[PDB]
């Protein structure tokens, strides 16, 4: 069961804003970034605004307030300088913000030139090794960029991404297997998730999925790890109210579910539970569905108070907190029951057992 | 991947234009790998402008006209 236990809503700031996107810190999992877009209400202040709540302490203020000329569409921690947050806006700069400096402007903003990235960007991830980090950037122009968080004047590398008869993939969402940079997947706004390379031989996409028949609203890989590996497995959600589960060896769908009476806006799988996965829809319901219990009803379902359409959903690192974000700049967290979030040692082989029967 | 590292570590050091030269010289056998080229290449920027800075450097001992840099008068010491 899914108990409420912490809400975070600044009236300043995150009053009348959509929260755009939602990233838990590595080394501080009790540290928790979210975005904010322009405020029609208050043309005057900053379109952009990124906020750093706090989970150890119980004050309500925003720990950390950042702010920017352009409206900030996705943000994120910078996994290996903790000091970061890096961020892209409406305009297609990738700002980047240190908590050290009293200024709450970006430090550094990347040019948006024809090198650059030129349109709005709404996935970033620095993903690497300690001694080896990059951050792939994409806008929705297809452009795909790769940057030294040391250097944002101009990026490592720089292409764009098409799949037949040079036709621009137009990209809304990102993801990654765990512990892999070379390969990657993307979900479209074609409903067409894309398997894809960063650099080598075959760099560029890779495979077309014809799947889902609206725009993808979020794709998200496996992230649990343990017995049996389970990264080539994802999950996608779209405007269509359907959530599809796929592998990166089939083309086709391997399950969908359409339980949602609503537009589902964000799938992702537990970081440490390896069947359950969770999903947020804009009617306001956030659903955790299990598939070693089944594939077929919500495990867990709670609606936040008043329906609040959600937007973005985050798990926490060690899988017992989720947090959503909603369309009213207004944060929910919810403690998932240790009978849910755990895994026992028999979930691998139930959902292994489980993906074999479909 | 430890070499890999290393060269990390050792630009994180150096950045002087002939340094970063130099410690890449000393790789002379990774240029043959497909995969430290990435690392070079992720360095590529800073080392253009950092050759570029030095060749604005003798440009700026070039526009100096001859005879009113010192390299003539020590020149003439030597009879040159």
């Amino acid at each position: 069961k899914l108990s409420l236990n912490r809400q975070f809503f600044d009236e300043r700031w995150s009053k009348h804003r959509v929260v755009s996107c939602l990233d838990w810190s590595s080394q501080y999992p009790e540290l928790l970034v979210a975005s904010y877009n322009n405020n029609e209400d208050a043309p005057h202040e900053p379109d952009g605004v990124a906020l750093v709540w706090n989970m150890k302490y119980k004050k309500t203020t925003p720990e950390y307030v950042f702010h920017c000329q352009s409206a900030v569409m996705s943000a994120t921690f910078a996994k290996f300088h903790p000091n970061l947050v890096v961020g892209g806006t409406y305009s297609g700069q990738i700002v980047l913000w240190d908590n050290r400096s009293n200024k709450r402007t970006p430090v550094q903003r990347t040019p948006l030139s024809a090198a650059a990235h030129t349109h709005p960007v709404y996935c970033v991830n620095v993903v690497g090794t300690q001694n080896a980090h990059n951050l792939i950037s994409i806008s929705t122009d297809g452009k795909i960029c790769s940057w030294s968080l040391d250097m944002l004047s101009h990026p490592q590398d720089s292409m764009e991404l098409v799949h037949k008869q040079s036709k621009a993939v137009a990209v809304t969402s990102m993801s990654f297997p765990v512990g892999d940079v070379n390969n990657f997947v993307v979900g479209s706004e074609e409903g067409s998730v894309y398997t894809a390379c960063r650099h080598g031989s075959k760099a560029g996409i890779s495979e077309m999925f014809e799947g889902h028949q609206g725009p993808i609203t979020g794709i998200h890989c496996h992230a649990a790890v343990g017995a049996v590996d389970f990264s080539h497995l994802f999950v996608t959600s779209s405007f269509d109210w359907t959530v599809k589960l796929w592998t990166t060896k089939n083309n086709k769908p391997l399950y969908s579910f359409e339980d949602n009476a609503d537009y589902v806006y964000d799938v992702m799988w537990s970081p440490t539970h390896p069947a359950l996965f969770a999903c947020v829809d804009g009617m306001g319901r956030l659903d955790l569905w299990n598939l070693n219990n089944d594939t077929e009803v919500p495990t867990a379902s709670i609606s936040v108070e008043g329906n609040p359409a959600l937007n973005r959903v985050r798990w926490t690192h060690s899988g017992r907190e989720i947090a959503v974000g909603d369309s009213e700049g207004q944060i929910v967290i919810y403690d998932v029951g240790e009978q849910i979030a755990v895994p026992r040692n028999d979930e691998w082989a139930r959902f292994g057992r489980t993906l074999a029967e479909i | 991947t430890r070499i890999t590292a290393r060269l990390r570590d050792q630009l994180g050091t150096a950045k002087n234009a002939n340094e970063m030269f130099r410690i890449f010289s000393r790789f002379n056998a990774l240029f043959v790998r497909p995969h430290i080229r990435g690392a070079i290449r992720e360095y590529q920027t800073q080392l253009i402008q950092r050759v570029k800075d030095d060749i604005e450097s003798l440009h700026d001992k070039f526009k100096v006209q001859y005879p009113q840099s010192q390299a003539c008068k020590m020149s003439h010491v030597r009879d040159l």
